[PDB]
């Protein structure tokens, strides 16, 4: 019942400093080794270091030496990652990883055994300041699909939900597009049954973390 | 002068049983009586002297050692007994001359969860002599293959953490343990009762 | 240090397929500690084998490692649409550090093909109301994941302010992509019809939205 927890997406000027928080929960915190992997959007993993917190020991990738600081908090159950002097090229999702086993001491950080990860935190890297999305209904009129449009938000990413978590199938959230004005737009897409279309309810939970908002839209069928 | 009992006794975090705390105390006043005249031990056990006498007593030094167990372990801190912790952790002599005082830590040291943090020795390769702390992390080698410091089959991490959580059975809630040792050696005794 | 994968590897159902990882005597040639993880869309990467062979409880017995030299290999048996994924190697180094390989995208070829189903929305009156208008075409529950979109304005190609995503996969296996269509207004109401044409394997699907429709 280990689980890792990490905190939430934001942007970050150039040059300036982030810190990712992941809290572990379930389970010993200190005896195990926790590393941190970064993955740029649409790239492959990379390891940045990891440490063993009751050793008091830690490692990483040389290129992060001197900008990436790994600390653990063992009171709190928390391991934190802070990078420094942000460039553009920092912009990845940024994962928690715990070890899946355990190494004396004299011995290693991490052998690359990595058994239970975070949820991913998203750091964004730009100039560009953060915009809530604009959540517009595309209404529907056998089965029929229906949806809503997420538009011009910044940055990534953007959680939605049907009906609060209660309506999961048939759904498709489709990925971002990056529109000529440098702004992110999807969809999220459901098919369902079109006699239901008169008395159950449709609502997209849109949630954009980095501008701290939470858009609910009704999706109601066209009946012109 | 009052020996400083409220740095051990009323501390806010207890160390790890494996890695037991250990303060010396010299060169002051032992009013004893205000614990033993305190219902907050749920355990006061004195195997050299009764505690009474003791605040008509001096010795040369005190030493308080300190650390969180769990309740149906509080039995093993006594001279003469074992199990994991009298045989990895924390060993009392057969002519222990001392005390031992444990209260029940539930409200302290366990969270809604469970709390992680206190550690216990749960394999070592022979038991421990008295008075001997061991907080070495070799990963123990239950098999007749070398491990190489990683843990896997046959190959165990020496230390496992306390399940800690409000809603335990009591034998498993955490209990905050203070073992007082009195040496006497043939120099000049420096604590003693009012 | 990157460890050098395949870029692709695909193979039908019930195939064996293997994913290599080629590194040097400092990593995967100098020690056991090589591992292998998965990784589908939006998720963090999951374990599958570590210390070369050693396979983790939950993992299905179809995943095996081995290793031979420099060069690793994962082989999956028995595919299933449901192991398309991206596969990581990571390696242990002469440095104490950890690395990854580059990534293999594993693809299941041979499924049963699928039409694209196509819904066509005109501009939503808020969306209107707000001074905008976008056309959106959503294409659902085709495989092969390939297809073309094609806009058209009355009967004239249309290519200015089209943006298409690369098709992604639904959770019955199938495939799904967007396409969106940007127009102001004026450009909405001043044509007759708007048409998004989805090519998929030799079929052609069309479909059309005109302001006036009601
Ligand atoms: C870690 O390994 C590198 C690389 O080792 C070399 O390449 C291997 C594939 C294998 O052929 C080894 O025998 C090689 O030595 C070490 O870097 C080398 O260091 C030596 C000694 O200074 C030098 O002559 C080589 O040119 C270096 N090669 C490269 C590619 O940099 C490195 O020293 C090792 N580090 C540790 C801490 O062991
Ligand atoms: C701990 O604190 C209580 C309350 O202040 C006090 O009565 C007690 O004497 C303290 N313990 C010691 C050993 O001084």
């Amino acid at each position: 019942q280990v689980q890792l927890v990490q905190s939430g997406a934001e942007v970050k000027k150039p040059g300036s400093s982030v810190r990712v928080s992941c809290k572990a929960s379930g389970g010993t915190f200190s005896t195990y080794p926790i590393s941190w992997v970064r993955q740029a959007p649409g790239q492959g993993l990379e390891w940045m270091g990891g440490i063993i917190p009751i050793f008091g020991t830690a490692k990483s990738a040389q290129k992060f030496q001197g900008r990436v600081t790994i600390t653990a908090d063992e009171f709190t159950s928390t391991a934190y990652m802070e990078m420094s002097s942000l460039r553009s090229e920092d912009t990845a999702m940024y994962y928690c990883a715990r070890e899946g086993r355990r190494y004396g001491s004299g011995w290693y950080i991490s052998t690359g055994y990595f058994d239970y990860w975070g949820q991913g935190t998203l750091v964004t890297v730009s100039s560009a300041s953060t915009k809530g999305p604009s959540v517009f209904p595309l209404a529907p009129s056998g089965t029929a699909a229906l949806g809503c449009l997420v538009k011009d938000y910044f940055p990534e990413p953007v959680t939605v939900s049907w009906n609060s978590g209660a309506l999961t199938s048939g759904v498709h959230t489709f990925p971002a597009v990056l529109q000529s004005s440098g702004l992110y737009s999807l969809s999220s897409v459901v098919t369902v049954p079109s006699s239901s279309l008169g008395t159950q309810t449709y609502i997209c939970n849109v949630n954009h973390k980095p501008s701290n908002t939470k858009v609910d839209k009704r999706v109601e069928p066209k009946s012109c | 002068n009052l020996c400083p009992f409220g740095e051990v006794f009323n501390a806010t975090r207890f160390a790890s049983v494996y890695a037991w705390n250990r303060k010396r105390i010299s060169n002051c006043v032992a009013d004893y009586s205000v614990l033993y005249n305190s219902a907050s031990f749920s355990t006061f056990k004195c195997y050299g002297v009764s505690p009474t006498k003791l605040n008509d007593l001096c010795f040369t030094n005190v030493y308080a050692d300190s650390f969180v167990i769990r309740g149906d372990e509080v039995r093993q801190i006594a001279p003469g007994q074992t199990g994991k912790i009298a045989d990895y952790n924390y060993k009392l002599p057969d002519d222990f001359t001392g005390c031992v005082i444990a209260w029940n830590s539930n409200n302290l040291d366990s969270k809604v969860g469970g709390n992680y943090n206190y550690l216990y020795r749960l394999f070592r390769k022979s038991n421990l002599k008295p008075f001997e702390r061991d907080i070495s992390t070799e990963i123990y080698q239950a098999g007749s293959t070398p491990c190489n410091g990683v843990e896997g089959f046959n190959c165990y991490f020496p230390l496992q953490s306390y399940g800690f959580q409000p809603t335990n059975g009591v034998g498993y809630q955490p209990y905050r343990v203070v073992v007082l040792s009195f040496e006497l050696l043939h120099a000049p005794a420096t604590v003693c009762g009012p | 240090l990157v460890l050098t994968q395949p870029a692709s590897v695909s193979g039908s159902p019930g195939q064996s397929i293997i994913v290599s990882c080629t590194g040097t005597s400092s990593d995967v040639g100098g020690y056991k500690f090589v591992s292998w993880y998965q990784q589908h869309p939006g998720k963090a990467p999951r374990v599958m084998i570590y210390d070369v062979s050693n396979r983790p409880s939950g993992v299905s017995n179809r995943f095996s490692g081995s290793k031979s030299g420099n060069t690793a290999s994962l082989t999956i048996s028995g595919l299933q649409a449901d192991d398309e994924a991206d596969y990581y190697c990571s390696s242990y180094t002469n440095s104490s550090t950890v690395v990854f390989g580059g990534g293999t995208k594993v693809t299941v070829l041979g499924q049963p093909k699928a039409a694209p189903s196509v819904t066509l929305f005109p501009p939503s009156s808020e969306e209107l109301q707000a001074n905008k208008a976008t056309l959106v075409c959503l294409i659902s529950d085709f495989y092969p994941g390939a297809v073309t979109v094609a806009w058209k304005a009355d009967s004239s190609p249309v290519k200015a302010g089209v943006e298409t995503t690369t098709p992604s996969k639904q959770s019955n296996n199938k495939y799904a992509a967007s396409s969106y269509l940007s127009l102001t207004p004026e450009q909405w109401k001043s044509h007759r019809s708007y048409s998004c044409q989805v090519t998929h394997e030799g079929s052609t699907v069309e479909k059309t939205v005109a302001p006036t429709e009601c």
